């Protein structure tokens, strides 16, 4: 097990106050929140890496750190002081330049092992859902569950013709579990003439997965 | 190929509450997150445990620095509140419902802030307290919040599900529905 390392917050300085500037509340009970997210972007694993550090307080986001700039930049006047208090540090700026590498990049190296790798295969199942007195257009649902990662194209194939139109999908579905769900619908009036093909395509797979009704 | 792929370290401290968040996520998912009381690391699957370590300490202290800089803010802004943001709940089953086979349900509570809620789960109008588990304050892209709340359960016909939830920026509580669907 390697430790995984993370981003030191900083410590804002106190002194100046902003005229009273976003309003709220209207009896709603007062709440006071400071939020921040350091965000590692890997545009091709650590080829290409982007960090970047988001400040909110409450609603607003009110500073920012991109590492392309290498200096923090207020988002709206509530973060200018912390933008200026921590950008004339030069200690402060290099130690966070740095962070790229011996954060972001150390540790996505770790996360390469378990998380990127990460293949769950679909299951996939076809099947019609509503009454029967067909006053509607009835759904031939494909549902393509329990699969991760997100990435996946599932196409609908009317007589070996693509339903380019007609198919009502809820998208993708993030479980919250590390997995993914997806209904493909396809609104239609069954022919025991016609063959409807739900293909499933997906990382974990190696063939499409085909299912006829 | 090319593995595009986003790490985010989320973290956060609410007051009046007085309540402290410090987690991680892969493209969405929770790695991890902390435990700041009991100062330990919780894993959002078992198995991410043996192929990493992280030090907790390490999360206790920042959320001692953002505890202190949102008395800054909050001197900074002249205590100056905003409204509150209702989230939008979904109720949906993690797998297709197959009579008799166990399957779980899933409380979706999305867009929201402040990051609290009081969630309950309704089983025949009757609160369940057993099969349930859920998740802390999971990042969006914007400044607000997602959470996800799970119910263990054995599909029936003769039942039906209630996944109620209550916050600040709400009049009455939410009380979405969910009941078996063929
Ligand atoms: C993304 O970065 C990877 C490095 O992880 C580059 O390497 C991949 O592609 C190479 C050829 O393009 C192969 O030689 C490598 O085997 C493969 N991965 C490995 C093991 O290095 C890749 O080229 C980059 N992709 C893009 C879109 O630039
Ligand atoms: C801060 O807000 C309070 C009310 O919430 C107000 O009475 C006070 O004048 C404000 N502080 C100043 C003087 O800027
Ligand atoms: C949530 O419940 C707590 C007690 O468990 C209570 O103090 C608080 O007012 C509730 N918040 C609301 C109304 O959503």
């Amino acid at each position: 097990a390697d430790l995984i390392a993370y981003l030191k917050q900083a410590t804002k300085g106190g002194g100046g106050s902003l005229v009273p500037r976003g309003s709220g509340g209207g009896g709603s009970r007062p709440w006071f929140l400071e939020y921040c997210k350091s965000e590692c972007h890997f545009y091709n694993g650590t080829q290409r890496v982007r960090l970047l550090v988001r400040y909110f307080y409450n609603l607003e986001e009110n500073l920012r750190f991109d590492s392309d700039v290498g200096e923090f930049r207020a988002v709206t006047e509530l973060g200018r002081p912390d933008a200026e208090n921590w950008n004339s540090q030069p200690e402060f700026l290099e130690q966070k330049r740095a962070e790229v590498d011996t954060v972001c990049r150390h540790n996505y190296e770790i996360f390469d092992n378990f998380l990127v790798p990460r293949r769950v295969e679909p299951t996939v199942t076809v099947y019609p859902t509503k009454t029967q007195p067909l006053e509607h257009h009835n759904l031939l649902v494909c549902s393509v569950s329990d699969f991760y990662p997100g990435n996946i194209e599932v196409r609908w194939f009317r007589n070996g013709k693509e339903e380019k139109t007609g198919i009502v999908s809820t998208g993708l579905v993030r479980n919250g579990d590390w997995t993914f769900q997806t209904l493909v619908m396809l609104e239609t009036v069954p022919q025991s003439g016609e063959v409807y093909t739900c293909q499933v395509e997906h990382p974990s797979l190696t063939d499409p997965v085909t299912v006829e009704w | 190929i090319k593995e595009e792929h986003t790490i985010i370290q989320a973290e956060f401290y609410l007051l009046p509450d007085k309540r402290g968040e410090f987690m991680f996520d892969f493209d969405g998912d929770e790695i991890f997150h902390v435990d700041i009381e009991k100062s330990e690391t919780i894993w959002r699957l078992e198995e991410f445990a043996k192929f990493a370590s992280f030090e907790a300490q390490g999360a206790l202290a920042n959320i001692a620095v953002d505890k202190a800089n949102l008395d800054v803010m909050k001197e900074r802004s002249n205590n100056t509140p905003d409204a509150n943001v209702a989230p939008e709940v979904t109720v949906l089953s993690r797998s297709p419902v197959n009579l008799g086979e166990p399957n779980i349900l899933i409380c979706f509570i999305d867009k929201f802030s402040p990051p609290v809620v009081n969630v309950t789960w309704l089983r025949n109008g009757r609160p369940v307290t057993e099969g349930v588990s859920e998740t802390v304050f999971l990042p969006r892209d914007d400044h607000l919040f997602r959470k996800f709340h799970y119910l263990t359960f054995l599909p029936s016909t003769d039942d039906f599900y209630d996944c109620e939830v209550d916050h600040w920026g709400l009049e009455e509580p939410l009380r979405k529905h969910w009941e078996f669907e063929e």
